[PDB]
């Protein structure tokens, strides 16, 4: 229960069903995790952030902090994220039963273009996470 | 100045402490820092439910030879009725000394520090002004004796989240 299986932020994860990002149905109490793993030893950076329909669709990125600041190769990075309305700490983020949260990434995938504001991984690979919080799939 | 033996802030990875409920209680959920720098904390509010009883000890921590160790904890704990009267506003921090680093069970057993309180709480999420109605207490522990100890946590029914906690000696 809860525990709703890691989601790898990489390129060769076959859920992120490119031209569609990869869709979720998580319902209020699920907990899932974001994954940036190591290396082995190629590394994709990323910087992944939480946006509005607006930024997620035609992705672009702007105050704008990434969940997962992938950078660090030798290490694994990750976010766990709870699906929860009423948070018990004041930092922690809310959400609302029959709402979409998006989460997208602009970065080239190198370390190169990891502060891209503009299309990016997202764009071309559809690095995107479509989360309908306590909706059913049609 | 202090040296520390415990910084959940600074111990990357994930915390992976063991609770009791495993689940359905403290759960550890990830947050970005005031100052932005993502963090991994621990939380539990069933204010709701009866009978709550949520165990969180942390993991082995030596005391690298001290006598006198002290507990820096920085938590939330939301006001309770801002959900949908009488509010648990504090929870119980537990201690055990050990030689052995691999204890994986473990409440009798452990010692009662303190009832620890919240000198403030809030309502709305952190729209709230911006924030540093961030509680943090402190609190020392006996004469040791032991190699090292762990710590427990013990919920009873408050809407509360474990921001940090640190742990130091005072050379």
């Amino acid at each position: 229960s809860i525990v709703l299986e890691p989601i790898y932020w990489n390129s060769s994860n076959s859920k992120f069903l490119p031209g569609q990002g990869l869709v979720l149905y998580p319902q209020i109490g699920d907990k899932l995790d974001i994954i940036c793993p190591k290396v082995t030893v190629q590394y994709e950076y990323y910087k992944v952030y939480m946006v509005d329909k607006d930024q997620a669709d035609r992705c672009t990125i702007k105050e704008n902090t990434p969940l997962l600041n992938c950078a660090k190769p030798d290490q694994d990075i990750k976010f766990t994220i709870k699906f929860q309305e009423f948070s018990p700490n004041l930092w922690g983020l809310e959400f609302q039963k029959n709402k979409d949260y998006y989460i997208i990434s602009t970065s080239n995938g190198s370390l190169e273009g990891l502060d891209n504001q503009e299309g990016g991984v997202c764009q071309t690979r559809a690095m995107k996470i479509l989360m309908k919080v306590g909706q059913d799939a049609s | 100045n202090e040296v520390t033996l415990l910084d959940s802030r600074s111990v990357q990875g994930e915390l992976g402490w063991i609770a009791s409920p495993l689940e359905g209680g403290w759960e550890e959920v990830s947050i970005m820092d005031e100052k932005n720098t993502p963090i991994r904390t621990y939380q539990v509010c069933n204010v709701m439910e009866p009978s709550q009883n949520n165990w969180l000890r942390t993991d082995w921590i030596t005391r690298e030879g001290a006598q006198r160790v002290y507990i820096e904890i920085k938590f939330t704990l939301r006001d309770c009725n801002s959900l949908p009267g009488t509010c648990k506003e504090t929870f119980n921090l537990y201690y055990y000394e050990s030689d052995n680093d691999k204890e994986r069970f473990i409440e009798n057993q452990f010692v009662k520090i303190d009832t620890i309180a919240a000198d403030e709480s809030f309502t709305q999420v952190d729209i709230g002004d911006r924030i540093m109605k961030l509680n943090t207490e402190i609190r020392d522990v006996g004469p040791l004796s032991k190699k090292g100890f762990y710590l427990a946590f013990q919920d009873v029914g408050a809407c509360i989240a474990l921001v940090s906690v640190r742990v130091f000696y005072k050379k």
